[PDB]
RNA sequence: GUUUGUGUGUUUUACCGGCUUAUCUGAAAAGGGGCAACAGAGAACCUGGGAUGAUAUUCCAAAAAGAAAUUGCAUGUGGG
RNA sequence: UUUUCGCUUCCUUUUUUUGGUUGCGCACCUACAAAUUGCCAACUCAGAACUGCUUACGGCGGGGAAUCCAACUGUAUAAUU
RNA sequence: UGGAAAUGCGAAACACUUGCCAGGUGACCCAUCCAUCCUCCCACGGUGAGCUUUCUUUUCACCAUAAUCCACAUCUCCGGCCUUGCUGGGGCUUGGGCCUCUCGA
RNA sequence: GCGCACAUUCGGCUCUUCGUGAUGUUUUUUUACAUUCAUUGCGACGCGCGGCUUCCAGGAAUGAAGGAGGGUAGUUCGGGGGAGAACGUACUGGUGCGUCAGAGGUGAAAUUCUUAGACCGCACCAAGACGAACUACAGCGAAGGCAUUCUUCAAGGAUA
């Protein structure tokens, strides 16, 4: 759960971006504190993102699961790969 | 964030198919003046032609090139590299105005410059094809 | 506008060609045509062409995985089997 | 340009000229892709070598 | 570019053209090609050879795969189990591509109509509809005539039987309802 | 005289670029032979004609038939 | 109107940052009726009257109730079936 | 050889080679309606012919080929000098850019 | 009980200023010597005060929790279930020998097997099965039903 719950919390308080493009931007801008990935990756993106996330020294989390789950969890309802948590605060365990 | 001059990046589109560029100057943001964040880049269009052997009479100095160009370029359009060819000697004081002629002028120098780093220097890497 | 009480597609054959068959058949109509999950792209859109020839609409990926429905249990199982065994084989 | 087979003999190259390599036959996105894909992987390949290179010494 | 191709015979669903690097210096992806012997017992392979240098004679039909049931490491023979109640012992030598037919038989499906049967058989020489022996003109056939619908003599023949004298139910050790089981009890 | 600019010499040579004698290197299989389509695949003309007795997207030439299209190959000049 | 709409002036903080302030713009019919009306337009079906008298051109599936038989569609003895 | 880009050009010259080009380059069923082109009829006008006696708006006819450009004006700037630039259809495709749709739409 | 003489009462722990700039004093001392100490600066917390200044606010505003209900949270318990794997071991069938005048079954035998060779013994295999006594007015499970292991998975209860 943690990752989910922490994050669940993260959406709720936090700022995050879902949306790949966005993610990237976010990452770029640094405004992603953390990037989290689903297992549902078109791998390249994993890597791509990885370079960035790493570039940004951003957490990669492989949140180990799935498109839907990912959506569901973020309080959304469409097939989801990836998120970058820009800022949450209070989900500090996400910042852990 | 982590994009700064000298840093190498590879260009995608627009006459720069997978081509290598250095950040010269970042434009961290869109304005109306560029509705998109866009960095300013110095970059090379033209890789050189081969060193080997004894290669020709005079000799093949013909082949010995590097055609730069400078371009402002969507943030959305390069793959940045960890590498870096610092814009130190280069630019930190000697900026490139743009403009126009100034874009041209600097580029000329830059050609040479690039050739300096090139002329035997490090990161040979930088100045070449990736075999796609 | 009306959609029959119990046979779906079978309306085409009317009474012809018997109930038990209609049974047999009904089963496969449901399996084969259905839209079914994509792997990576994860939605269901893997549709049969030919004879169980399945490209994903929407990630444009084609999976060979046969017959009327794509990847049998056995295959999957197998897939685990290999998972395991190969895994063990390394492990 | 898009035509058909008898036409091309005719068909001008400068009308048959917007471009990037391997993609005089292409429009952006696929090409972007194929660049990208090499590039990264070939970093990780190098990285992989490099990983192993410290372990040795 | 410049590579080596990578498409042929169809087993399960990778999506095509793929970089399988082979022989035992294959890793063991499904479809990957490793020698069967050096594929571990109980593994499920598909298209194993037999001749060796045949690229899959056995299980060259839709659905299966076959299971290695034995290694004889002394000889380097292996006993593999043909899908059929039948073992074949081949050298453990043999190439094989990991896995199963992506395919898995349409055999299950209920076929339904003639038309279907028509499209069905077609890739080869024509062979169906099928009439029966009992009317097929006596002059060419064994089972014509009789002043009505029947069998003459036993359909159970010595295998050796002349052509024209050999059709049907060759030397059936038993026939009709399988009131029992074949092979081991 | 300089330096520079311009023009010229069958100058000379070095160097390119070309081109041919010329010399060496230098390709592998359902394809080591060749046919097989009067509808597939399928490479350049349109309309008009006080136009034939009976033919024509073929006959009408320069001007009022015209206007086309393509090939081949020249030629000079042009781009050079 | 404790936020990343933007800028100007001004004030405040060091600030020619912010923040407040001002002018204007940015998001927000909160401009909003009805859409009145203008125009042109269609033959379908329908409706109703009026009316009167005609198996009338044409073209137009018999039906029912059972028994035997073959599931069906398909197939065919050129030139009896 | 142009424009972040989608994407550019009198010529940005560059031919063999590619276990080269899932390169509609040949290349492909039917299938669906639908959409509309094409053509086509109707009919309005309007012409011209022809018709037409107790009655009428009757009849017919009324056209444009391949082959090629796409530069007119808006706007530039309505023409001093018109010089940025040459901006400028419809209506199907896709893409590209900005913004980033999430109370879900 | 309350206040009380001193923190030099048991006692707090920086409420024996704190932190840091640092300097100084220290100099076989708890080195250097921040706070204390001496020098002094800024910040300063504690604690106090001071200035307030500005803004802003509930107590109980919203009974009372069933030996009512519902959850929740904590070890855990059980042959609960469900996916796994591993096996023990037998029944066989089989093999592989060994041998051998009999086997075998039975109320009575009879049908069975027989010297290719029955049984038989042992080795071993194959196969499919089954979890044996353990293990019991004993557990778990809505009920049906539920007993190697581990591996799991998700579940349940009770108790707190």
């Amino acid at each position: 759960d943690t990752i989910n719950t922490k994050i669940q919390l993260v959406m709720k308080s936090g700022k995050y971006v879902l949306g790949t493009q966005q993610s990237l931007k976010t990452l770029r801008q640094g405004r992603s504190k953390l990037v989290v990935i689903s297992a549902n990756c078109p791998p390249i993106r994993k890597a791509e993102i990885e370079y960035y996330c790493t570039l940004s020294k951003t957490p990669i989390h492989h949140y180990s699961g799935n498109n839907l789950d990912l959506g569901t969890a973020c309080g959304r309802h469409f097939r989801a790969c990836v998120l970058s948590i820009t800022d949450v605060g209070d989900s500090d365990i996400t910042s852990a | 964030k982590f994009l700064k001059p000298g840093k190498v990046v590879i260009m995608t589109s627009g006459r720069y198919a997978g081509k290598k560029a250095v950040i010269v100057q970042n434009t961290d943001t869109r304005n109306k003046e560029r509705p998109y964040g866009h960095s300013l880049l110095a970059g090379i269009k033209k890789y050189p032609r081969k060193v080997v052997r004894g290669m020709s009479k005079r000799s093949i100095t013909r082949r010995s090139q590097v055609g730069v160009f400078l371009r402002v370029v969507n943030h959305k359009h390069f793959l940045p590299t960890r590498y870096n060819m610092d814009l130190s000697r280069e630019l930190r004081g000697r900026i490139n105005v743009s403009d126009a002629s100034k874009k041209a002028k600097s580029k000329q120098l830059v050609k040479r410059l690039f050739q300096a780093r090139y002329n035997a220097g490090n990161n040979r890497w930088f100045f070449q094809r990736l075999r796609f | 506008a009306k959609r029959t009480v119990k046979m779906g597609v079978m309306g085409r054959y009317g009474a012809r060609y018997g109930s038990n068959p209609r049974k047999r058949a009904k089963k496969l109509e449901v399996s084969q045509h259905a839209k079914h999950f994509c792997s990576f792209c994860g939605k269901f859109a893997f549709r049969r062409k030919a004879v169980g020839i399945w490209r994903c609409d929407g990630c444009s990926k084609t999976v060979a995985g046969g017959a009327y429905t794509l990847s049998t249990p056995n295959n999957t199982t197998v897939r685990s089997t290999v998972r395991r065994l190969r895994e063990l084989k390394q492990s | 340009k898009a035509l058909r087979h008898t036409k091309a003999r005719l068909a001008p190259r400068h009308q048959k000229t917007t471009s990037r390599p391997y993609g005089g036959v292409l429009s952006h996105e696929q090409v972007r892709d194929r660049i990208v894909r090499a590039f990264l992987i070939e970093e990780q390949r190098i990285v992989k070598r490099a990983l192993k290179a410290h372990a040795k010494v | 570019y410049r590579r080596v191709k990578e498409l042929m015979v169809a087993p399960e669903g990778m999506f095509t053209g793929q970089s399988m690097l082979c022989g035992v210096k294959a890793p063991l992806a499904i479809g990957n090609v490793l020698p069967l012997g050096q594929i571990t017992e109980g593994c499920i392979v598909c298209n194993v050879e037999a001749k060796v240098g045949d690229r899959g004679t056995l299980a060259r039909a839709s659905g299966d795969y076959c299971i290695i049931i034995s290694h004889n490491t002394e000889t380097g023979r292996t006993r593999l189990k043909l899908p059929s109640g039948q073992k074949k012992t081949v050298p453990s030598s043999c190439r094989a591509m990991i896995g199963i037919v992506a395919g898995g038989g349409r055999i299950e499906k209920p076929v339904l109509k003639a038309g279907n049967s028509f499209y069905r058989f077609r890739g080869k020489r024509n062979c169906w509809p099928k009439v029966r022996g009992v009317a097929r003109n006596p002059v060419e056939h064994p089972h014509g005539g009789g002043n009505h619908q029947h069998i003459g003599h036993p359909s159970t023949v010595s295998r050796h039987a002349p052509p024209g004298q050999k059709v049907g139910l060759i030397a059936a050790r038993r026939t009709g309802r399988i009131r029992g089981s074949r092979a081991v009890r």
